[PDB]
């Protein structure tokens, strides 16, 4: 098999050839930065709250950047659905809605950018070759805008101009191509329920569940959002993830040290 | 339903491995290109080609993940656009970035009668996961745009005739069928090599305004200018999509 | 006196709380705002609205500074402006942001007859101290930029009538005196809300251009176009300066 | 009372009312950089001279950075002159001049950027989200361009086209947002007098003085701009500044430790 | 021979030193290109003039590489491109950046009838090494661009009638003779002062496209219209170009 | 007849004056980053082979990294080549090529920062906005693109469009103008022999040698772009570069520390 295989293939197929893809489906995996990890903040879960909540969560990210690299994104919260119950009702198609909320991606990582500026900390621009906020043993992080940068390239739904990519996925979406070790989802609940947390029936807390079991108790979208189940079955680096209660002190820090604190979600 | 953002344009794709035949193949082109500029308002985005397959070699074989791949490949199909847009300049033609044709697009066509871009989505990191290979192409970024804004069509050039039951140039070259018209759940559910990406009949059954798009052969002149009015020159691909 | 730059510029500027009653109020303005495009050269500016409101009370709950919360309303004035620029794109408009509307405006215009933006000034963190809220919001961004270009006239589009002496929708409603023509003058010795920013009020007394400046209600259709070609429908204000 | 109350008035209000601007005047305040210092190199007093004017305060940057967290600020100086008197007879607004004068003292900021990259000490890029130069003990410095954005939006004075608002307030801006504990404003004199400084008809030196004073004694615009005495009299968290000579070796440093030589002026 | 991509185009250039001169200058100057709109599709762009040597001065006297002075003074004539751009703003003009020059120019100049820019080149760094003055100037970057895009003639707009065989301003007056024409070859040879970069006279002898360029005087009127005619006013200057 | 004289030349004079430009030639020479060093990654040398020869340098690089400062250029390859290839036969001028392989070289630039992120070596978003990675000596290192900004105007070549200033000259210069210490050319040859190294049985390598015998020598092209050698009689700050072989270990560290290997060309 040695010099190369696919200097025939790569220029001899199309790229939807079965016979092609296999062959790039076995090649060298790297992962970019295998030892970071990626949060979500949630935009309506926790920073939306204000002070209350977020001051506590922001104590803990300085205690937690010595030891762990850290991947901040931040999540869309209230104001991104006022833009998509104005834009929705004028009829605009999810391509221009997508655009809408990762502005309020932006504001919440501004926000939560400010707070952590005097550590060290920035917003990142013109990044993810820079590893130097993640390398420097002082910072070991940096702070990012949940939303997918898909604007107008937006993958709509079946139904419905709300887009369906949105900061879980692509707070998701960096950890997978980085080759993070975790992905950590932060909002507001202990994890994932059998019914809606605020209002149910029986509810019992599920503290680990695969993929298609949750297709199988109708909970497709539950906590995350319902393409983000489907891309991690499809993710190669990240296999799992956990949403964690950051309400609840402490909990940030202690998955972080890979505690099983919360609802863990696995691809297979 | 949405509304129709542009519902007079017409967006035209241009293949890559077209652009690699060089001279023979863009120079015909152009000049069918001069003679549509006052028919229609046209946004022209360019596919990646060969180039774009020499940067996965090398990336593949570097070990780097399909999200590091996106935005390189992604850069071909800018550069097949920097030369499309330059050989149409003296016409008022200039190459736009990704957020002149998400934002500007109207400004810009409303200045002159067309313009260049790169049909690859920018996804760039956070491509799906899954393919080592970049899931969402030129084919697939055209239709998300063309489609977004509603436009009356897309047209896709390619080298080949249309789309045939296999690689018309690859191992069963003879073996090789025409179809003049098929329906994008169809050709999702047949496999093998096609000039068209596998997300394009994934993006197409979410598709609200474009009901077809034609593949045609931009190494026939009079083709795409018979294709952007309605002739059947090529395949046509329906979207399941209905008219009203 | 300086020069005006754009002297055949309509300046027209949109409230954010006309953009928050969505459909109902947007459309109505949509298709008054397709009328007047072949009438006037027109610059329309968007405010920020309730969104705006609710990034204050997190931003002012956090602790945030005054220079941190004006580029998180700006941006709010921002996507307002990007909802209007797409409903009206088959016109041939589209939002430009801050940078060009300060350098390439004039071409800008030339290609089309009209354009968004942010009425929002880019003080962002240079915004003055002593108010924890920015001391210059749309309003004052729209009638600075007004007065730099040199413009005929800025128009202030919102949900009321004009204004009135006590909030028409806030506090109490049986004092609340509509003026149908006020002064920058009189206005800054009255001290209580207004559909206006404080600092406009500001900008106003060095205005070196516009000698007036008209409030209309958005929500009435007819008003604008009417307001544009200085008829009477609102609330006139006199900003102290002659080309009368 | 409960961090509740404005916001339904937030809601429900003009924001010109006073009921909702009191309970938002009293809030956390949050200090962003207090641990920061402000610092004016000037366009006319430092820069245009070059090479003996610069070296020294180069020299003295360095042995500063390592013990404080310096922000350095530009001036424009004679080339803003230039373009000012250009401009102006033509007549053009306020407006324009601002972003005219923006260029010298981003061509200052690059000068001077370039005799300290050898000490790692960069140029603000993105518009200065990047917070890690500070917070490296390592570097602890960075280098920026004294004028606000303001450019077109200028607001104009009551008379003339010059912009009232220039590098002395923008340098002066950032401190004030950004919680910094001291501003100093670097130039060629040891601080105020009372006269226009050049006819020196042997004036008195004011070691100490106040905004309000400052307007008694018709030093009105002396040395700060007009409008940086009037963003002192509203500034919160910078409630004085400090004016120091840089020709003298050690007025810099010794201004940095916190000590008195040179002017103050106090916003009480 | 490569092909002219705007051979349309008139490229027009004014010396730094003539904006130096203030509104006495400008004034005559703005006034006689608001006449040639609509009789050409002019680029013009900028010089930097004196303000490009007080940064010489004090980048010298810190010992700034070249490399670290040229884009200080490109700075200059991009300044001297906003204030120019400012007083035919009312007709449709504006200052552009050297990005949308280079990629999009087509496009703003279907929208309008000219543009604004600066002459120099964007070499900052990668100046060339040797001279401690930047050997590509405004001339040198206005020439390059205009040979690119295969423009019909480059017009230099100065403050001195034209070439003369010592500079007549400086200590010698005596010896200096006008050259009403020239050849790029015959000036590489003979040394002293220019008005020119001698390395203009570099890239006139690998000129593929532009045969010609006229330097004609600023401050008298109707100069430079007559040089866009070809009517020859100043000192012209032979490339090289031809046929084979 | 002095160098202070010159503000009072520079008012009077034409720039092209040579009691300007002469005058000129005496002043301050001072060095940005004298303890730096520029090395080219060759886009067809190195990095369009991929992991075999890629990896290796990745792992010096890294191993160097601590003892000096790294400012890391690459090169186009054979993507540019068909970019030209296609271009030329358009009838495009040497200006539109020159942006056209700008690209690769942003691309090879690319996939190289992602090797090194783990590392903590960031890819630059602008060339001069960061002194910074150089600054941290945990980071000590940069990737940029090697090609030069010329992009339209670029000057065109004697005859042919291709571009004449490319990657070669894009790193010599940027460390011509920086003060940088050595220029390292990492390519696959051992460096210079007097004919073509893929085809000769006959050809002497050449370990040193200086331009004039180059050129006299009728090698004006065989291992670096015929221009950067009038680059290299012209550079004030680089008077010579080193051209070493990647394909071999240990070159690349050997020539950081000073050693004659590979072909060594001088200025004088
Ligand atoms: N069913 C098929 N039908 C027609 N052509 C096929 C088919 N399968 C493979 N091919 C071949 O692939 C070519 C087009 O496919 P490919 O997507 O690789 O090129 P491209 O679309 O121009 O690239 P890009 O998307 O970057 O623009 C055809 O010219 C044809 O040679």
């Amino acid at each position: 098999n040695s010099t190369a295989e696919l200097e025939e293939l790569l220029m001899q197929r199309s790229l939807t050839d079965p016979q092609l893809q296999a062959a790039a489906a076995a090649a060298a995996d790297f992962r970019i930065l295998p030892d970071a990890t990626v949060i979500k903040i949630g935009g309506q879960s926790v920073i939306d709250r204000g002070r209350a909540a977020v001051y506590p969560l922001v104590d803990e990210i300085v205690a937690a950047r010595k030891n762990h690299k850290l991947l901040i994104g931040t999540g869309a919260g209230t104001r991104a659905r006022h833009l998509y119950s104005i834009a929705a009702g004028l009829g605009l198609p999810a391509g221009v809605l997508a655009q809408l909320g990762s502005s309020v991606a932006d504001q919440n990582a501004a926000m939560l950018g400010q707070l952590l500026a005097k550590h060290g900390i920035p917003v990142v621009g013109g990044a993810g070759l820079s590893a130097v906020p993640l390398s420097l043993a002082e910072v070991n992080a940096v702070v990012f805008s949940g939303m997918p940068p898909y604007k107008l390239w937006m993958r709509p739904a079946a139904e419905g101009v709300i887009p369906p990519y949105r900061t879980d996925a692509g707070c998701f979406l960096l950890a997978e191509q980085f080759g993070c070790k975790q992905m950590i989802f932060v909002k507001d609940e202990d994890g994932l329920y059998t019914a809606n947390p605020k209002t149910s029936k029986d509810a019992t807390f599920i503290p680990r569940i695969s993929v298609d079991e949750m297709k199988a108790k109708g909970l497709h979208d539950s906590i995350l959002e319902f393409p983000v189940l489907d891309l991690l079955q499809s993710a190669q680096h990240v296999r799992e993830v956990q949403v964690v209660n950051g309400l609840v002190p402490g909990n940030l820090t202690r998955a972080l040290a890979g505690e099983h604190v919360g609802t863990i979600i696995t691809a297979s | 339903r949405p509304i129709r953002l542009l519902p007079w344009l017409q967006v035209v794709k241009i293949g890559g491995r077209v652009m690699d035949r060089g001279a023979d193949a863009i120079l015909p082109l152009v000049e069918e290109l001069r003679k549509l500029l006052p028919e229609h308002r046209l946004l022209i985005l360019t596919g990646a080609g060969v180039r774009a397959r020499h940067v996965f070699s090398v990336g593949l074989d570097l070990g780097l993940p399909v999200g590091s791949l996106a935005p390189l490949a992604a850069s071909e199909a800018g550069q097949n656009g920097h030369i499309l847009a330059a050989m149409l300049a003296s016409e008022g033609v200039s190459y736009v970035e990704h957020p002149t044709v998400a934002d500007q697009l109207a400004i810009h066509l409303s200045a002159t009668r067309a313009v260049v871009g790169s049909a690859f989505p920018p996804y760039h990191h956070h491509e799906f996961p899954g393919s080592r290979i970049p899931p969402h192409r030129a084919d697939t970024g055209a239709f998300l745009l063309a489609d977004a804004f509603g436009a009356a069509g897309l047209t896709i050039v390619e080298n080949v005739d249309g789309i045939y039951t296999a690689d018309p140039n690859g191992p069963d070259r003879g073996q090789a069928r025409f179809l003049p018209e098929t329906s994008a759940t169809d050709l999702a559910k047949s496999e093998g090599p096609l000039p068209v990406d596998r997300a394009l009949l994934d993006v197409m059954a979410t598709a609200r305004h474009i009901e077809r798009v034609q593949v045609v052969n931009g190494l026939v002149p009079g083709r795409l200018t018979a294709a952007l009015r309605g002739e059947h020159v090529g395949t046509l691909i329906r979207t399941g999509v209905r008219p009203a």
